[PDB]
């Protein structure tokens, strides 16, 4: 069993975000399964928001009836829907599975989730630099190299080294905002001394919402 | 409609226990309860319903307990595999989630491994340059980064970022990143990275020469 | 509208076995009282796809001393001989139960709602042998959707067949078969599990507190859990070890699961899965049989207490209620005398807060005092021992009756 999310991860203030659940190994249409709806606002705590139920009665978070919906496309998609955004709307959506029908209940299963943006800006793209392995990175018979990425504003940046072949050593880290108003980062590996260049190491960033995708070498 | 968890980011030794504690202001049927484990990066992971039933996949070694006000949580002998956060979750009434519980294994200490990456070149083209400090594999989470040029300490540009724990190795990871305009970096020459850390003697300082290859 | 309300919570436990029951302890049932003619209203609140709609049902006099369960007289908004989806009984010590079955629908809705159905909360009003409305309200903390279907009968029929029929009384079960074992005169990790089928109801329960691996010789209780809406009074289990051919080692089991109703109907059998070194893995199963019988305990369990002073001017400190609010909001309190004789006169002996002693039943009188405890007074009192009964509720108490015997004065 699986579930996905998909939407738009930026949405302008007061206007209108729409979530689509797309999920596999189950039917709604039979009986006793439920799907719905939690956020977590990073840092904050989670935040249950809507739940739909094979019967196709609809039941959502109290305080928050007021501006939601949900409903049911295909055999195999449920639709979220909120309005009137605000940027503290700004969070992590997730959609879950229910196999009981006991009204309120636990979720059985998890969507990866998906980020929302909430600001008004522009999809403004990363710009991608490398972090040069010089001579003054060597320690303990070994140094490190890494890529900077800078100046995007839609949260969402992936990074992979060597095309998904390095995983271990990788570090990925957490994105700042920058005084511009635009978020930055650097993602950063360490090898052997004895690997200099024996191998053309690379930084492969995607950045989905802006389209813009980047592979990058380094000394 | 209420949960209330232990403190936050209780950090413990491996093969030690572990008690969480998610009281709440009105007693759920104490039927209906269920704890959750996510950790940064991932997606959150069903552990337990009624405070003791074990989902699948699940072993013996954890454990809730509480009823009403009060549900508690343990892990026994645990492991570095485990170190993340954990929520709880009522049922039997309007759903709503506990603040959240963070876990850190506290490895034996050790000192964070200093690296500094100059800016590069395609960078400069831009007109600015952002100058990055590193420390790469450490426990312990109190370490600062204050960022000396000529020896004239600066202040506030400097940003700063970390990595969570890694589960397998227990390792932190910082990165202290320096921006400032073309124009400000050529005004200098010797740019350094001060560390003070619990795993170092004396605060460490390691620089280089603008231009020095 | 009310002039005692209870709340109360109800608490699901696994799937639904086919029917919701709850249980009322509260309401009071006077002994001696063989002429206590109590009279019931029952209300139920549906929410189907979030439209609120009520069910009301009647359920008329009761003959407590006569009749234990009764159908109701008639229902609104129910469904096609709707009347017949109800059941409530009676269970001794003042208590009584109420069944619904779930697998039908109770009211009348449009194609597409049936699906959606489900209850809130329950109301059931209880006008007293005094005329004293009682009340009670039970609340689905968690409600559940209902889900119409007929579903089969099913028989585990290659299991083995003992021929201790499971005699079924006050809904409480209470049954112990023997056991032929292959030895396991200790640990063989034990577990056990039950199953009752008859009339569209499934009735499934597990072991509480794990499984057996920690047996001691003799007597071994252990704690059960029945898929339904359990009982205030916990289901149980417990083993015996063994007595003073083909190695076949002797072993007693005893069980006790009370969510079960006579919805189940007279047909129906009880399945027992049981195992050694092995969800069970060996079985017996026993036909099911429902008891007629009539609750020998209907009488509200009674404070006994005896009494003597001079002459026909006696009296009696009557305390307050167990768990008492002290400034109590509203209080009554009544009395009569025991087996009485016609309903329109013998309880006509109220009092209240603010209503002195009404018209009707002489030979008693009180009042309360700044003692707070109510002095009662009596006379007319003949010449031999006489017993007087009597009860009290303040708001938010739990009801309290007393059985006094006033003994005349000895030689
Ligand atoms: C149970 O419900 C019924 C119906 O709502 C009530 O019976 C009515 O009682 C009045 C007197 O108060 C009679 O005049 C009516 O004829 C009755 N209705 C019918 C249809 O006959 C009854 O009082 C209720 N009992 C309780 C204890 O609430
Ligand atoms: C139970 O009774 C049946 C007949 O009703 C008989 O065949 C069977 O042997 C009996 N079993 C036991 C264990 O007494």
């Amino acid at each position: 069993i699986t579930l996905k999310e998909s939407g738009p991860t930026l949405v302008k203030p007061t206007q209108t975000l729409t979530l689509t659940c797309t999920f596999s190994g189950f039917s709604l249409n039979t009986s006793r399964v439920g799907v719905g709806w939690i956020r977590q606002p990073p840092g904050k705590a989670l935040e249950w928001l809507a739940l739909i139920y094979w019967n196709d009665d609809k039941r959502y978070s109290p305080s928050l009836k007021s501006r939601l919906t949900i409903t049911k496309d295909t055999s195999n998609q449920v639709v979220l829907t909120m309005t009137n955004m605000d940027p503290v709307d700004t969070a992590t959506y997730y959609c879950a599975h229910r196999y009981s029908s006991r009204w309120y209940w636990y979720f059985d299963l998890w969507g990866r989730g998906t980020l929302v943006t909430v600001s008004s800006a522009s999809t403004k793209g990363p710009s991608v630099f490398p972090l040069a392995p010089s001579s003054k990175s060597t320690s303990g018979g070994t140094a490190a190299l890494g890529c900077l990425v800078k100046d995007y504003f839609p949260e969402p940046v992936t990074v992979s080294w060597n095309s998904g072949a390095l995983t271990s050593g990788v570090h990925t880290f957490p994105a700042v905002l920058q005084s511009s108003g635009l978020y930055s980062l650097s993602s950063v590996v360490t090898v052997p001394s004895s690997s200099l260049g024996t191998q053309t190491y690379i930084c492969n960033v995607n950045h989905k919402p802006s389209n813009t995708k980047v592979d990058k070498k380094v000394e | 409609i209420v949960l209330t968890q232990s403190p936050g980011t209780l950090s413990l030794s491996p093969g030690e226990r572990a008690t969480l504690s998610c009281r709440a202001s009105q007693s759920v049927s104490s039927s209906y309860l269920a704890w959750y484990l996510q950790k940064p990066g991932q997606a959150p992971r069903l552990l337990i319903y009624g405070a003791s039933s074990r989902a699948t996949g699940i072993p013996d070694r954890f454990s809730g307990s509480g009823s009403g006000t009060d549900f508690t949580l343990t892990i026994n002998r645990l492991e570095p595999e485990d170190f993340a956060v954990y929520y709880c979750q009522q049922y039997g009434s309007s759903h709503t989630f506990g603040q959240g519980t963070k876990l850190e294994i506290k490895r034996t200490v050790a000192a964070p491994s200093v690296f500094i990456f100059p800016p590069s070149d395609e960078q400069l083209k831009s007109g600015t340059a952002s100058v990055v400090c590193l420390l790469n594999n450490f426990y312990p989470r109190e370490a600062k980064v204050q960022w000396k040029v000529d020896n004239a300490l600066q202040s506030g540009n400097s940003q700063e970022s970390v990595t969570e724990q890694d589960s397998k190795d227990s390792t932190y990871s910082l990165s202290s990143t320096l921006t400032l305009s073309k124009a400000d970096y050529e005004k200098h020459k010797v740019y350094a990275c001060e560390v003070t850390h619990q795993g170092l003697s004396s605060p460490v300082t390691k620089s280089f020469n603008r231009g020095e290859c | 509208v009310c002039q005692y309300t209870i709340q109360s919570l109800i608490h699901l436990t696994g799937e639904d076995p086919g029917f919701f029951n709850v249980e009322i302890p509260e309401f009071p049932f006077y002994p001696t009282c063989n002429v206590c003619t109590a009279d019931v209203n029952v209300t139920i609140n549906f929410d189907v796809g979030g439209k609120k709609h009520q069910l009301d049902l009647d359920f008329g006099q009761l003959t407590p001393h006569t009749k234990a369960v009764y159908q109701p007289r008639g229902a609104f908004g129910g469904s096609e001989n709707a009347t017949n989806l109800f059941l409530l009984e009676l269970l001794g010590a003042g208590e009584l139960a109420l069944t619904m079955r779930s697998k039908k629908l109770p009211i009348n809705v449009t194609t597409g709602e049936e699906q959606q159905v489900s209850l809130e909360s329950v109301d059931v009003y209880f006008q007293d042998v005094f005329g004293t409305m009682w009340c009670h309200h039970a609340e689905m903390q968690n409600p559940v959707y209902l889900i119409p279907e007929t579903v089969p009968y099913i028989k585990w029929d290659n299991c083995n067949s003992t021929n201790i029929t499971a005699v079924v009384r006050a809904q409480g079960l209470d049954v112990t078969l023997p056991l032929s074992l292959p030895t396991s005169a200790q640990d063989s990790n034990f577990s056990v599990k039950t199953q009752m089928l008859g009339n569209e109801i499934d009735i499934e329960c597990i072991m509480e507190d794990g499984e057996i691996s920690q047996v001691l010789p003799g007597d071994n209780k252990f704690n059960i859990t029945c898929s339904g809406y359990e009982s205030h009074v916990p289901s149980g289990g417990i083993l015996t070890s063994t007595s003073p051919p083909g190695t076949g080692y002797a072993y007693s089991l005893r069980l006790t699961p009370r969510p079960v109703s006579r919805f189940l109907g007279n047909n129906s059998i009880l399945y027992v899965f049981y195992s050694g070194n092995g969800g069970g893995d060996y079985c017996i199963q026993s036909n099911i049989v429902f008891s007629d019988e009539i609750p020998a305990s209907q009488d509200m369990p009674t404070n006994t207490t005896d009494i003597t002073y001079v002459g026909d001017n006696a009296t009696y400190s009557v305390p307050m209620v167990t768990s008492e609010d002290a400034n109590s909001p509203n209080v009554t309190v009544t009395a009569f005398w025991a087996w009485p004789n016609n309903t329109e006169t013998d309880f006509k002996c109220k009092w209240t807060l603010t209503s002195g002693t009404p018209s009707g039943c002489e030979n008693i009188s009180g009042a309360f005092a700044s003692n707070r405890t109510f002095d009662i007074t009596v006379s007319g009192l003949g010449t031999a021992p006489k017993t007087l009964i009597i009860t009290r509720t303040a708001t938010n108490a739990t009801t309290t009756t007393h059985k006094v015997i006033f003994s005349k004065a000895p030689e």
